[PDB]
RNA sequence: CGUGGAGGUCAGUGACGAAGCCUAGACCGUAAGGUCGGGUCGAACGGCCUCUAGUGCAGAUCUUGGUGGUAGUAGCAAAUAUUCAAAUGAGAACUUUGAAGACUGAAGUGGGGAAAGGUUCCACGUCAACAGCAGUUGGACGUGGGUUAGUCGAUCCUAAGA
RNA sequence: GAAAUUGUUGAAAGGGAAGGGCAUUUGAUCAGAC
């Protein structure tokens, strides 16, 4: 049928959503594929710093490739025949300091970021450059679908000096800045959650001053600890995260835009960043307006995050960033700032001028092309799924077999090609580019003193449903992200922070699921070889004598037992080199 | 795909453009009224049936 | 707001203004007048028959040459007509009228129309072509027109006799007879 | 009340078209046809379908034929209420002559 | 929908009177879609759109 | 008798309402006019003694402005002609499409230009005002796109002339 | 925010104009009084 009825609507939603053995052995090679990828990753990213000179430092432009590249050569072997949809769920981006995420660059642009921050520079010279320099928070972004179905890589790689002193690579010293101090508590966070969503699936070994047999997992439960985690480690939890549920074609970032009934999950915002420090005066007056916006189904789509509850069956998504706080005297609220191709702009020294790697398709929009180029473009962008893509990946020559410069070459010529189709589509907003974002710190001080004429409310923001119309919620009225950066544009009061991003993806199974275990915890992107943490110290973290935080030590090691009703397996990499 | 989209309004164009073609629509009028009476002045006119 | 004089009591009666409308004065003045005083119920399907030609507006004031009909005979007047476009706006703040009155709590079958007027617009200019080469005025006659609908009220019968009486010595002392007399 | 019919009726154009202006003369048995099937079945709302229309039109202006047969059918309105829930709708039949036929009942089926 | 355009069009691409065109009644929604050439010309080969044929004049009865 | 301004005076009146305006409410004066109450209004004004003048209106086929009666009347009639369905639509005599009927009938109601127009061409949005009925359409309104020459013109030559 | 002019309500009146004058009737409405 052309019309979606209800006999599909539940045909497709709960039934490819349904956990079963055809199913988990779709996740099960894409939680190693995708930590054969971070593998892969992190030896080259190595190969050329930590170590000797091999005649080349590879770029970050030059390892997104690669890396890519690598991970079509792994979905070139399995479900060839049996699957129609099988490729990238999101593209390897490798971030830095400041970023976010959204960063993912062709191979086109060092010149053309070199060349417009030629004049502003000196904070970002690893960004523009490529080229990593040492005490960085560096994320690696890594996701893959098979048959729709997505596990996903996120983890805070920290680059070091070399110490030959030692014959043994010894990276000297620990990570002394309150940058590790980021990185330990998402670290510490990721972990944390990782033990509670053992204890949905039966009320077995869940921490008795904290939960009880009420609640196996809460809509607070979660939100009330990874809160004090940061809080622990003074470090800002960043408006970007989330813990998601997942399905079939639908993910949590794959459109962020597109709005979902029948939504599950925790959500985290700068509308919730007020409530922490409003909490103080009890004052519940919630002063709305009455828009009829993202109204059909708001009910399930407005993402309650309190009436959320783990169930068994389901397969969750854990994104962490956790902000750094270098010391800041008055208390501020933490946002993001989107980065832009124009120069003009800014006077600011600090500023980044660069591009958007990362693309989106939108099939609600229809919009007849007039050119010939942004045509052929379009009908090739639909040739792939529902997941965001870099203009290189639509073509004939991206996995190129054998890397030569004359492939190389192949592509670049693309590139061009492809870039002035992108223009016409990106214009006709038939697709949305991927944000690419800082991490800003605020005063409290400045939005208090905000005089404001009132304003647009219009819908420009990849943000999701309920929180971004406002922003900065009701109790703050008059606050959109306009007067926002208005706001964020007096300076001497503005300033910006290191991140460290966590993606674990969690299958949970029954025992009807998982037969040999007993009820299970099976994490994809978990494997021993991608978490490992990097040489840190710092001075903030355990804080003791909190119902919730001795609950965690008591949940910790609870789960580091096999007498642990709840066995986490941790899906190990695959074997890399072939040849 | 719950979100729904028919809106697009803004009050502040529409009634801040109904005043100006309610005002210049005052001035036309107005250029009218000054002009009625000698608007049909008529020097060296030529009567048909007089003398 | 601040309407035309009012005789309703305020609490009980609903109200609605259009202004600055494309209508007829002389026609939408004739118009209100036939509803005037009326039952809601009533005037609305009666609007609507007009619409059809089964009632006309009988025409009070500006009746000057029209054509003479036969529904006239019902209003008993022979001028007569079914100024279709002069009605949509009554109906218009007669629809609205039945609705900010139902917002107030007031009885729907208990309504009727009390308050109908209707006076003038500025007029509005255009410019027409004559022999000779003149220029004359070109012109319509556009109509404010408000409307309030009252909640009948029967309920009051007062008792208002008041007499202070003077009566001479004279007609005192002969009111005195004729209780005297045994009345 | 009123029960979904259809019949055939042969009608005299001749006589209500008499003395009409040559050049209106067609019009007015547009008007004369729709008045007439108000008549029987006063349904009020009548449509023409197009081949009629055509058989109205297939002389020209000034040369409408003197008889018609015409299938009149009474059915019911939809959705949207009109005034009316009942229908009137006149379509051609392909005959010979219209002459010397009676109306007649076409049981539907 | 406001179909001039592409019947304008219509006459340009097949080279022919406006007078013969025809355009689907039943394609109304389609034909609205087409707004350029090449597309009518897709149209055109398709046979939503078709160019009508010539109306008659015979010699014979000269 | 009154009016616009000046010198003087009532240590005059006034945001607890000044001036103005409305008032089949009162009062003095033959009258010109003064005086009070009510309503409305929101910032300056009045009495006496004197000075001054662009100092008093029913008119001038008076000057500009404003409005009736006439009157929902005159009229909206040349160019042979329109009709049925569907679509769109808060709404269709008039828009879009199909169908049928007709007209210009090659000295055309066709296809191109000069003079003049200056964006009226085209498209997306749109219906307050304009298109002497309508309006979902437009030579209207709002946002934009559109004119590519070694060979077509100007340019050069000379004509009556300047 | 005046007048002309106009709508609504109130009152009043009217056999080919209306309007004024002297005078009192009937209807309203107000001062003086101590
Ligand atoms: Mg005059
Ligand atoms: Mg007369
Ligand atoms: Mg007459
Ligand atoms: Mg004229
Ligand atoms: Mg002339
Ligand atoms: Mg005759
Ligand atoms: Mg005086
Ligand atoms: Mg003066
Ligand atoms: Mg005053
Ligand atoms: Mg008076
Ligand atoms: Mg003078
Ligand atoms: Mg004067
Ligand atoms: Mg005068
Ligand atoms: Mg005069
Ligand atoms: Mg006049
Ligand atoms: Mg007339
Ligand atoms: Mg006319
Ligand atoms: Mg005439
Ligand atoms: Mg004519
Ligand atoms: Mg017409
Ligand atoms: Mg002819
Ligand atoms: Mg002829
Ligand atoms: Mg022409
Ligand atoms: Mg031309
Ligand atoms: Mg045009
Ligand atoms: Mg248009
Ligand atoms: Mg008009
Ligand atoms: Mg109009
Ligand atoms: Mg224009
Ligand atoms: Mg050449
Ligand atoms: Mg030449
Ligand atoms: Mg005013
Ligand atoms: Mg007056």
């Amino acid at each position: 049928a052309l019309a979606i009825s209800h006999e599909d609507t539940q045909i497709l939603l709960k039934d490819k959503n349904i956990l079963q053995e055809s199913v988990l052995n779709k996740y099960r090679t894409a939680g190693q594929i995708a930590q054969t990828a971070l593998k892969y990753v992190t030896s080259l990213i190595n190969d050329s710093y930590h170590s000797k000179t091999t005649q080349r430092q590879l770029t970050v432009p030059e390892l997104c490739l690669l890396t890519d590249s690598f991970i079509l050569t792994r979905l070139e072997q399995y479900y060839k025949n049996k699957v129609n949809e099988r490729g990238i769920a999101i593209p390897t981006t490798i971030d830095i300091d400041q970023i976010s995420g959204g960063w993912c660059p062709e191979i086109d642009d060092t010149q053309n970021l070199l060349n417009w921050n030629k004049g502003k520079d000196s904070t970002f010279a690893s960004s523009v450059t490529g080229t990593l320099r040492p005490g960085d928070l560096v994320k690696i972004t890594l996701g893959v679908h098979i048959d729709g179905y997505t596990s996903e890589v996120s983890h805070t790689m920290v680059i070091y000096p070399v110490d030959e002193t030692k014959p043994i690579l010894q990276p000297t010293g620990p990570l002394l800045g309150g940058k590790a101090d980021a990185v330990a508590a998402a670290h510490i966070a990721m972990e944390t959650v990782v033990a509670l969503l053992a204890c949905a699936l039966t009320p077995e070994k869940l921490p008795a001053s904290l939960g009880g047999t009420s609640s196996g997992i809460t809509g607070q439960l979660i939100r009330t600890i990874v809160d004090t985690i940061a809080r622990s480690y003074n470090c800002g939890v960043v408006p970007g995260s989330r813990v998601r549920r997942i399905r079939r074609f639908l993910a949590g970032q794959n459109e962020g835009i597109v709005a979902e009934r029948e939504y599950k999950g925790v959500v985290w915002t700068e509308s919730h960043q007020e409530a922490d420090l409003l909490s103080n005066t009890d004052a519940k007056d919630l002063t709305v307006v009455d828009r009829g916006q993202s109204t059909p189904f708001t009910n399930v789509s407005a993402i309650p995050s309190d009436d959320f509850v783990v169930q068994s069956g389901e397969v969750y998504l854990i994104d962490l960033k956790m902000a750094s706080l270098e010391h800041c005297t008055k208390k501020g609220l933490v946002t993001l700032e989107t980065v832009d191709s124009y120069t003009g702009k800014s006077h600011k020294a600090g500023e980044l001028i660069a591009r958007p790697g990362a693309y989106v398709r939108d099939f609600a929009q229809t919009h007849i092309l007039k050119l010939k180029t942004s045509r052929q473009l379009l009908t090739k962008i639909d040739k792939q799924g529902v997941y965001p893509f870099k203009l290189s990946h639509l073509s004939s020559n991206f996995p190129f077999v054998h890397e030569n410069e004359e492939e190389l070459q192949s592509l670049k010529k693309d590139l061009k090609s492809f870039r002035l189709g992108m223009s016409e589509i990106s214009n006709n907003y038939l697709c949305v580019e991927s944000p690419i974002q800082i991490a800003r710190w605020v005063p409290w001080d400045h939005i208090l003193k905000a005089t404001n004429p009132n304003g647009n409310l219009s819908y420009d923001a990849t943000s999701t449903l309920t929180l971004p119309g406002h922003e900065l919620p009701l109790p703050k009225l008059g606050v959109s992200a306009i007067k926002l950066k208005s706001l964020m544009n007096s300076t001497k009061e503005s300033i910006s922070l290191p991140v460290a991003r966590e993606c674990n993806t969690i299958v949970l199974c029954d025992s009807s699921v998982s037969t040999t275990d007993r009820p299970e915890l099976l994490r994809l992107t978990g494997g021993s070889k991608t978490c490992q943490p990097s040489w840190i110290h710092s001075q903030h973290e355990l804080n003791p004598q909190d119902s919730i935080v001795q609950g965690i030590f008591q949940l910790a090691t609870l789960a580091k037992d096999k007498r642990f009703g709840l066995l986490l397996k941790e899906t190990q990499p695959m074997k890399q080199k072939s040849v | 795909e719950t979100r729904s989209f028919l809106p697009a309004f803004d009050k502040k164009g529409v009634q801040t453009q109904q005043r100006v073609w309610q005002t210049e629509r005052f001035d036309k009028k107005r250029l009218d009224k000054r002009s009625a009476k000698f608007v049909n002045n008529q020097p060296h006119y030529r009567d048909q049936l007089l003398q | 707001a601040r309407y035309g004089a009012t005789s309703t009591n305020p609490a009980k009666s609903a109200s609605a203004r259009g202004s600055y409308l494309r209508v007829s004065f002389k026609n939408t003045r004739e118009t209100a007048q036939a509803i005037n005083g009326w039952e809601l119920t009533k005037a609305q399907k009666y609007l609507e028959q007009v619409l059809d030609h089964q009632r006309a507006i009988p025409f009070r004031r500006f009746n000057s040459s029209i054509g003479r009909t036969a529904q006239g005979k019902e209003f008993g007047v022979t001028k007569a007509r079914w100024p279709a476009k002069s009605v949509k706006f009554v109906q218009g703040l007669l629809q609205n009228a039945a609705a900010n009155a139902e917002a107030k709590g007031l009885d729907a079958t208990k309504l009727y129309v009390s308050h109908i007027q209707v006076n003038q617009a500025p007029k509005q200019r255009r410019r027409t072509y004559r022999a000779h080469g003149r220029i004359n005025k070109y012109e319509s006659s556009p109509s404010h027109i408000e409307l309030v609908v009252t909640e009948k009220e029967e309920a009051v019968a007062k008792a208002a006799e008041k007499k202070v009486v003077r009566l001479t010595s004279r007609q005192r002392g002969r009111i005195a007879a004729q209780k005297r007399i045994a009345a | 009340l009123k029960d979904v019919v259809t019949r055939e009726y042969t009608i005299n154009l001749h006589k209500r078209l008499h003395g009409v202006s040559f050049k209106k003369r067609a019009p007015r048995a547009v008007k004369e046809i729709k008045k007439f099937a108000k008549l029987h079945m006063g349904t009020d709302d009548v449509r023409l379908a197009p081949e009629l229309n055509q058989a109205i039109w297939k002389r020209g202006v000034k040369g409408v034929e003197y008889r018609l047969r015409l299938r009149i059918s009474r059915k019911r309105n939809e959705e949207e209420d009109a005034k009316n829930p009942l229908f009137s709708y006149v379509e051609p039949v392909l005959v010979a002559s219209a002459k010397g036929l009676q109306t007649v009942v076409v049981e539907e089926d | 929908a406001n179909l001039r355009t592409q019947k304008r069009l219509a006459a340009s691409v097949v080279g022919v009177g406006k007078r013969k065109v025809w355009l689907d009644p039943n394609e109304t929604s389609e034909i609205a879609q087409a707004n350029s050439r090449n597309a009518i010309r897709k149209l055109v080969k398709n046979g939503t759109i078709v160019k009508k044929a010539v109306t008659v004049h015979s010699k014979s009865r000269t």
